[PDB]
């Protein structure tokens, strides 16, 4: 029914979607809701499903996900924009695409086995396992898909940058 | 029905001058260093960090011998593929849950191997009608999965 | 994600093709023609016979950007970023389509050339045409 | 100020490395802007090591880590120490942890050169001992020019140069120069 975008698309790439009814609450079908502090911290890692292109750059027919472990956001910043200077930045990215970096971002490099996210997997979320609790919360949202196999970062939304505007959004 | 008369002489031709032995080795062992994701389910066959480990692993070249072999005899009558691969698409889907894009990469590669093995003799013409054989196997094996 | 070691076998795997690269790219580009019939609908006015000049003269300049691309290892977007814009913006190729490229392409040399293709330089020559691939991709929509 | 340090840090030898400097018990580095061979004597001169071969700059000796301490000084090669000469200011820095400066000195290297494997003394396989290890020489870039310079360089007459090894085998070891 309606298709709302941030006010600035240009600093976060998040839009939020409301449909025309309520969804029911399936074994196949559930909402993960927005986590209350950050866990954004090096190490952690978490999971990733897709609907994306594979190797072979087809679009799967069937749902994956692979762990992919946050990084440090400042050797993610120095492999895409030259260095963390705003003097001496210079587009430097290896897929020819400059991802948009600021502080609502957080870099996940690829997994163990050299698995990373390409085409077509934005909007995806980083999830990732509260062992205390046993819940999902969604800590970042895929932004820049387009690392695929050359790059060794994938660049996400902050969830919690943006939960006071979703909730407001919501609301209305 | 799938292939020409013309098309399935040259594929069987070319199948019998095969060393079944190192062939499904070779494919196999540059499969687990090409697209190291696949490690995760051959991990019950030991030491696979490096790429002479991985070939020189007897496990990997046994589990060749019987991947080439379905392949034979996948191709022993096209049309009962799906009742051919069925009692083998069970095992790849309900225990192992081996994703059906890496039967096709596994095909892929053989394609690769069979050119690297033969040379000249591999003409574009012989190469297209193994890959509708290959798309085939790794549609059949995948088509259990829902 | 080619490490300097992956980087050494590209650069020797690619300077023993020589001058026969440009009937590498040539002979690539014509046997996926045929084996993926679908790849034949981007070349609207070409002469898709076998041994035609335009496929021969294709090939030669497709295999000239791979060479150029090999000695600008370090920065691959520069010295593709016209190619990028040509077959993203303009002839909106399918990503899809470039993987069946680079597979036909390695499947000549290894054919041609299987002495050298050892299970190593397979591995970096792969990666090399994926970064390839990557680059001109990275702005389909 | 006599309470401070220098140090060279992953050279391989004593006399290499990246420069680390320590003021108020922190060890530090100095940016790559402004650098000269000027900056690369004077630090050869303050370790007593001898002359200074080279500079590297970006950090290629590796990403250092503590803070920065000189950045954008200018050293006009007579001063003894780094941290007497001129500098824009002290513990400012527009740089970043990439740019992270080092020298190579000429005490540890003993640079000399040779040829192997050839048909005669002076005619074949060009090598290098650098650090105590002897390696070769990359063929690309190498001009009949630079062959004339290495022809003066060993002794043998400079009548006919020519580029390439002769009769020698794919060499062993390093790649030095390039
Ligand atoms: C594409 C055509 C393929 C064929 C025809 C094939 C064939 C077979 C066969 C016949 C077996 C039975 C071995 C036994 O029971 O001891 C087997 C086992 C196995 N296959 Fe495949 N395979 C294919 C693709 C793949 C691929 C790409 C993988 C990637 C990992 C894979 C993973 C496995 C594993 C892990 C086993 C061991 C099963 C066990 O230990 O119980 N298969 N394969
Ligand atoms: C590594 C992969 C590729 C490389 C290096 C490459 C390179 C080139 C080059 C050098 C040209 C000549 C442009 C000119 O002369 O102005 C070209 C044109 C073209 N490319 Fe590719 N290409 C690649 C993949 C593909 C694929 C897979 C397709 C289609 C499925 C494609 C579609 C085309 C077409 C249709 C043209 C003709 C443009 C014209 O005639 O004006 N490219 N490409
Ligand atoms: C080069 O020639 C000399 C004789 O001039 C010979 O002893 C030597 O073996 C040759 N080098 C090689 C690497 O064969
Ligand atoms: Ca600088
Ligand atoms: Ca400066
Ligand atoms: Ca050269």
């Amino acid at each position: 029914e309606k298709v709302v975008l941030h006010p600035n698309y240009s600093q976060v790439d998040i839009g939020l979607i409301k449909l025309k009814q309520k969804v029911s609450v399936n074994e196949r079908v559930m909402p993960i809701c927005l986590p209350s502090k950050d866990y954004a911290e090096v190490g952690r890692v978490g999971y990733v499903s897709g609907w994306g292109r594979n190797a072979n750059f087809k679009f799967t027919d069937h749902l994956k996900y692979v762990m992919l472990p946050v990084a440090d956001q400042d050797q993610c910043i120095r492999h895409y924009e030259g260095s963390t200077v705003p003097e001496k930045k210079t587009p430097k990215s290896p897929v020819g695409v400059q991802p948009i970096l600021n502080e609502h971002t957080f870099c996940a490099g690829m997994s163990k086995y050299q698995e990373d996210t390409c085409y077509g997997d934005a909007g995806s979320a980083f999830a990732v396992h509260d062992l205390e609790e046993d819940t999902w919360y969604a800590t970042g949202i895929l932004s820049f898909d387009k690392s695929c196999a050359v790059a060794e970062y994938g660049v996400y939304v902050k969830v919690t940058s943006i939960q006071d505007w979703v909730q407001k959004t919501i609301a209305e | 029905v799938h292939l020409t008369p013309e098309e399935k002489s040259a594929v069987t031709a070319l199948w019998g001058k095969v060393n079944v032995d190192e062939v499904g080795g070779e494919a196999l062992g540059r499969l687990l260093v090409v697209y190291p994701w696949t490690q995760r389910f051959f991990e019950s066959f030991g030491d696979l960090s490096t790429p002479d480990a991985v070939m020189g692993n007897p496990k990997v070249k046994a589990h060749g011998k019987k991947v080439l072999g379905a392949f034979s005899d996948g191709l022993a009558h096209l049309d009962n593929l799906k009742g051919t691969f069925a009692t083998l698409s069970e095992l790849h889907c309900d225990k192992l849950h081996v994703d059906p894009e890496n039967f096709r990469l596994l095909g892929n590669v053989l394609v690769c191997v069979l050119a690297h093995h033969f040379g000249k003799e591999f003409t574009p013409p012989v190469q297209a009608a193994y890959q509708k054989v290959v798309a085939g196997v790794a549609n059949a094996l995948a088509h259990k999965y829902h | 994600v080619l490490s300097p070691a992956d980087k050494t076998n590209v650069k020797a795997a690619w300077g023993k093709v020589g001058a026969h690269a440009g009937e590498y790219g040539a002979e690539a580009l014509e046997r996926m023609f045929l084996s993926f019939p679908t790849t034949k609908t981007y070349f609207p006015h070409f002469d898709l016979s076998h041994g035609s000049a335009q496929v021969k003269g294709h090939g030669k300049k497709v295999a000239d950007a791979l060479t150029n691309a090999v000695a600008h290892v370090d920065d691959m977007p520069n010295a593709l970023s016209a190619l990028s814009d040509l077959h993203a913006h303009k002839l909106r190729v399918d990503p899809v389509n470039f993987k069946l490229l680079s597979h036909c392409l390695l499947v000549t040399l290894a054919a041609h050339l299987p002495a050298e293709f050892t299970p190593a330089v397979h591995a970096s020559l792969d990666k090399f045409l994926a970064s390839v691939s990557t680059v001109l991709t990275s702005k389909y929509r | 100020g006599s309470n401070l340090e220098m140090r060279l840090t992953r050279g391989g030898n004593m006399c290499s490395g990246r420069i680390e400097i320590k003021f108020q018990g922190r060890w530090g580095t100095v940016c790559d802007d402004n650098f000269n061979i000027d900056h690369a004597s004077v630090i050869c001169r303050q370790l007593e090591c001898g002359s200074a071969v080279s500079f590297s700059g970006s950090s290629n000796f590796g990403e250092g880590s503590g803070p920065i301490w000189f950045d954008d000084l200018i050293c006009n090669g007579n001063e003894s120490a780094l941290w007497n000469c001129k500098h824009q200011g002290w513990g400012k820095h527009n740089c970043d942890h990439a740019e992270d400066a080092g020298v190579i000195c000429s005490k540890g290297a003993d640079l000399s050169l040779r040829l192997v494997d050839g048909v005669t003394e002076c005619s074949g396989r060009l090598e290098v001992r650098f650090q105590g290890e002897w390696g070769t020489i990359c063929d690309d870039g190498w001009d009949s020019y630079d062959a004339a310079v290495a022809c003066k360089q060993l002794g043998c007459p400079t009548a006919v140069t020519a580029i390439g090894r002769v009769n020698a085998s794919k060499g062993f070891g390093h790649i030095w120069l390039d």
